[PDB]
């Protein structure tokens, strides 16, 4: 039986923890752990992206769409 | 006034063409290796087909690849407004140069100036640079073709050694939609030599253009064309344009078409290679 | 539309002709002929075909109407919205709606069920509300078509596909159920590949946007939809990878090699020499070294090998009535763990409860302040040896705690996850072994 | 395994004071207690279910390691070998074809004649 | 600079 | 031409190439240890393809 589930690749979920693995540690202050209580003490007391997203997509539509292009029928539509 | 909401100016229809010239190289812009005039309707509404809003765009990408001039009327209201819209957003993607051209006296509102405009005529705000005429007041007649005209003449006559382009720096007029500005506009750029270039398969008069590349069939198919343009206009004006036509059909040798069969990519670069 | 057409009194009105085509849904005949610079299109004079276009699922003419000078913006108004969500949203899909919220709740689910309350009994983002009400009712080529002109399109994209996801995970219907499971996967897709552009064209602007908070969509941004929903396919990518890795190496140059970091952790002066290479005066070489999230995690680990090398030491040889230096030490370590668990109950309080390993270690916590109690009463032998059974306890969770930690090596950690995949079926095994 | 075997010690004993013997008994005890022996197996009837437990928890946590362990060598088995062999054949051709072709015993021999 | 070149221009 | 990524123009000048496959195998060996550098990810992934 174990088998069946070693098929089943592990880096994916791998990297699916270390996500959160990852900002476990850089939401912290980043300090030594054993001083990080000294800090602790002072603990206690867009558009242009958004423009840019647009054009590539823009792009990501074009590219969709020439698929359908590849067929002959346009070919055959010349014929006609 | 500097319209903010690039720069605006105020040039009477009597001025030197070699003056506007050194106004935008000596602390403007630079040198030209390309200049392109796109002309159109002053209709508000045009048909955005797939065709259309595909040419342009790769007529622009390419402008900006060789560093070209974008010459168009300046108006919010039809293709130009689309043109304004395309460079904006590649601009927000080495920039990019549009003038528009129109008169003040057509202009709804005029304000005197760094004074702020912000939304009879409608201009658009998304070209860098624009144009007025001063010729009369509320002139519905165009009054911006003749400096236009002598502008990318001059433009023409202009020498650049570091272009490719032999000599002179090339110019191309590339010709969208229907009616008297255009074939005026059309017969003036061919009548100064510089090639123009007609998309066929869209546009009311692109299509009759294309389809002649001696009177009773140019009128077919100005008839077929224009089932509506043509009832209005006067006989006189319908002899009028039939001999525009028949002027730029005489020199045939210049104007290229771009063709419906060969729909894909690269082919406003091929045209405009072609037609120089 | 011929017999139509010819009648005398229609030939005027191409509103009645633009009506009978959308009724029957003619596209082509319909851009061919009235579509046409003969007359302006007004927004104002084509806002009713729009909504009847809306209505009756006519996506095609949806895009023709978008194409031809309409702002879908200014006409989607609060009136309209409303209206729309109430009459012509259907009572099944509001059932199925319910029942997904009472049993299978979510962060987002609340978000859009209190959006649609209030547009159903009396917005910022309009398109926002109209592409939800598209793929709440499984229409696709409506919402391909309301995708295209939304802003945050891949954030759209990744809330679709969770939002479709937990409506799905409802048993009421089946066809439903599997046709909106079916358009998640398309919209998952169609983010991933986007993204995947998106991210080849550009790297910092890519980054930008993947970690754009954005003005309430669902509160979230694009990493935070994509963990929720488990996407793992999407956060795999070799984008989000390297931008993980870049967050994890902070300042320190990603291609220095890892021995060189330790030998400069271990030795303090050898950092400012230049061995390390950062991405980008000495003290800010300096900083810039114990600010780095690898250094940090580094420094943690001895520190805590030592504590727990120090816990076994006093708890196995030093459990004398007196108290003793060592465990006063100790006792202070501990109270530094629980501030820090503290400060994690601060910061997500209740994915912090929800977490199995986090309650884990807060038991191990408060067994072991049980058991510091219990030492405290020397009075009673049974007491005694009470808290020194509780401290055996104590010291066994935090190994598991050390455990927990070792995931993040790559050698080893697909090996832990691969344990933790087996351990259950090896229980009911041993199960069913047990009984027999 | 190690934190196991010290928990056990902590609980079953107090104050070892031979670090030599200590850290042999913590280091050898678990091992032998989870399968080799139970020397091992303060109330009589509640003190043998915590060792029954402990051991319980060793001998499921073994076999899972075991299973696991089982499990992923197959996704090494996967990937094809005779490539590799092939591969390191040609560092181990190549080592024995420019040595001089002498028998071992006699190389030194012309080894002598190698140095001149 | 600018207002007087752009007055003498026109 | 290769050390820039650039395809075709390096397609064409390698048919002119006395050591064909010696070239072949010396790119690819540089191409890889290229694209093992991680300053950026899209040039190291098209170096990687061009390699193989
Ligand atoms: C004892 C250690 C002695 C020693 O010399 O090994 C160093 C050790 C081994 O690496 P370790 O397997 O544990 O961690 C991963 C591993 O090094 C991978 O090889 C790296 O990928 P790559 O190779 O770059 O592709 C990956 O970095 P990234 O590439 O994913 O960003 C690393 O996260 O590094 C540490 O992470 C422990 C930090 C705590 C120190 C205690």
């Amino acid at each position: 039986y174990t088998v069946g589930i070693v098929q089943e690749n592990n880096d994916q979920v791998w990297k699916f923890q270390r996500y959160f693995l990852v900002q476990e540690y850089c939401n912290r202050l980043n300090i030594p752990f054993p001083f990080v209580v000294f800090a602790y003490f002072y603990m206690v007391v867009d558009n242009e992206t958004l423009a840019w997203e647009g054009v590539m997509k823009e792009n990501y539509l074009v590219k969709i769409n020439t698929k359908a292009n590849d067929n002959s029928e346009e070919m055959r539509h010349r014929f006609r | 006034g500097d319209i903010q909401f690039g720069k605006y100016l105020r040039l009477s229809c009597d001025t030197d063409s070699e003056t506007l010239y050194e106004l935008l190289t000596q602390h403007w812009h630079l040198k030209t290796p390309n200049l392109v005039i796109s002309v159109t309707g002053g209709a508000k509404n045009f048909a955005l087909k797939p065709r259309m809003r595909k040419i342009f765009s790769r007529l622009i990408y390419i402008a900006q690849s060789k560093g070209a001039w974008i010459l168009t009327g300046g108006t919010h209201y039809g293709l130009m407004k689309y043109i304004g819209e395309v460079v904006r957003d590649n601009t927000i993607s080495e920039n990019i140069v549009a003038i528009g051209i129109a008169a003040w006296g057509m202009v709804s509102n005029r304000d005197t100036l760094s004074a702020q405009y912000i939304m009879l005529y409608i201009l658009d705000n998304n070209h860098t640079h624009l144009l007025l005429v001063d010729n009369g007041c509320h002139g519905h007649p165009t009054v911006e073709a003749k400096l236009r005209n002598q502008l990318e003449k001059y433009i023409s006559e202009r020498t650049s050694q570091d272009s490719n382009y032999g000599g002179k720096i090339p110019i191309v007029c590339f010709a969208q939609g229907g009616g008297r500005e255009t074939l005026k506009a059309i017969n003036t750029s061919v009548k100064s030599k510089i090639p123009c270039v007609v998309v066929e398969g869209s546009g009311q008069i692109a299509d009759v253009i294309a389809s002649l590349v001696t009177s009773s069939m140019v009128k077919e198919k100005l008839v077929r064309f224009l089932p509506r343009t043509v009832s209005r206009l006067p006989e006189e004006e319908i002899e009028s344009w039939i001999k525009w036509l028949k002027e730029i059909l005489e020199s045939s040798h210049l104007l290229t078409v771009i063709k419906m069969e060969e729909a894909g990519d690269e082919i406003v670069s091929n045209a405009i290679s072609y037609a120089l | 539309y011929k017999a139509f057409s010819t009648n005398e009194q229609d030939k005027d009105n191409w509103n009645g002709q633009l009506k009978l085509l959308l009724e029957w849904n003619q596209l082509d005949l319909a851009s061919d002929e009235i579509f046409t610079n003969d007359r302006r299109w007004e927004s104002a004079d084509l806002q009713e075909v729009m909504f009847t276009a809306l209505i009756k699922d006519r996506p095609k003419f949806v895009r023709l109407f978008l194409e031809n000078g309409l702002n879908l913006q200014k006409f989607l108004t609060n009136e309209v919205l409303t209206e729309l969500f109430s009459t012509h949203f259907s009572t099944l899909v509001y059932r199925n709606l319910q029942i997904a919220k009472n049993s299978y709740n979510d962060a987002l689910l609340t978000f859009v069920w209190k959006l649609v309350a209030n547009f159903r009994r009396s917005t910022r983002h309009p398109l926002q509300a109209l592409f939800i009400w598209a793929i709440l009712q499984n229409k696709k080529e409506l919402s391909k078509v309301i995708w295209e002109q939304t802003k945050g399109c891949t954030l759209a994209a990744l809330g679709a596909s969770k939002l479709l996801k937990t409506l799905a995970k409802v048993k009421n219907d089946i066809n439903a159920a599997g046709e909106s499971e079916e358009l998640a996967n398309e919209y998952e897709t169609r983010a991933v590949e986007l993204f995947t552009e998106c991210y080849s064209n550009d790297e910092d602007l890519a980054e930008q946007l993947l970690v754009y908070s954005c003005e309430a969509w669902g509160g979230s941004n694009c990493l935070e939809l994509a963990v929720e929903a488990t996407d793992q396919h999407f956060i795999a990518q070799p984008g989000v990878q390297n931008f993980l890795s870049k967050q994890w190496y902070g300042e320190i140059s990603r291609d220095t090699k890892n021995w060189k970091i330790i030998l400069c952790l271990f030795i303090i002066p050898l950092v400012g020499c230049g061995l390390v290479s950062f991405r980008k005066k000495l003290l800010w070489y300096y900083v810039a070294f114990f600010t780095s999230p690898f250094v940090v995690f580094s420094w943690n680990v001895v520190f805590y090998i030592a504590f727990l090398l120090l816990f076994a030491y006093v708890l196995l040889m030093d459990f004398h009535s007196v108290p003793h230096t060592p465990e006063l030490i100790l006792y202070a370590l501990v109270f530094v763990l629980f501030c820090d668990e503290v400060r994690q109950w601060y910061m997500n309080g209740v994915n912090y409860f929800t977490d199995l390993w986090n309650v884990m270690d807060t038991l191990g916590l408060f067994y072991f302040i049980a058991g510091i109690v219990f030492r405290l009463h020397s009075s009673n032998k049974s007491s005694l040896y009470s808290g020194r059974v509780i401290f055996c306890l104590d010291y066994i969770i935090f190994t598991l705690r050390l455990i927990h930690i070792f995931t993040v090596s790559r050698n080893l950690g697909p090996k832990i996850i691969m344990l933790q995949r087996m351990l259950i079926d090896v229980f009911f095994f041993l199960f069913l072994f047990a009984v027999w | 395994m190690v934190a196991f075997g010290v928990a056990r010690q902590g609980i079953l004993r107090q104050n070892e004071q031979r670090w030599r013997w200590i850290f042999r008994s913590v280091i050898y005890e678990p091992y032998l207690a989870m399968f080799g022996q139970v020397p091992s197996d303060f109330p009589e009837w509640i003190t043998i279910p915590l060792v029954c437990i402990y051991m319980l928890s060793t001998n499921i946590l073994l076999v899972n390691l075991l299973v696991a362990m089982f499990g992923y060598t197959v996704g090494i088995v996967q990937e094809n070998n005779d490539q590799v062999w092939k591969f390191q054949r040609y560092f181990l051709v190549q080592e024995y074809c420019n040595r001089l072709n002498i028998p071992f015993p006699f190389v030194v021999f012309a080894y002598f004649y190698m140095v001149v | 600079d600018l207002v007087n070149f752009i007055q003498a221009n026109f």
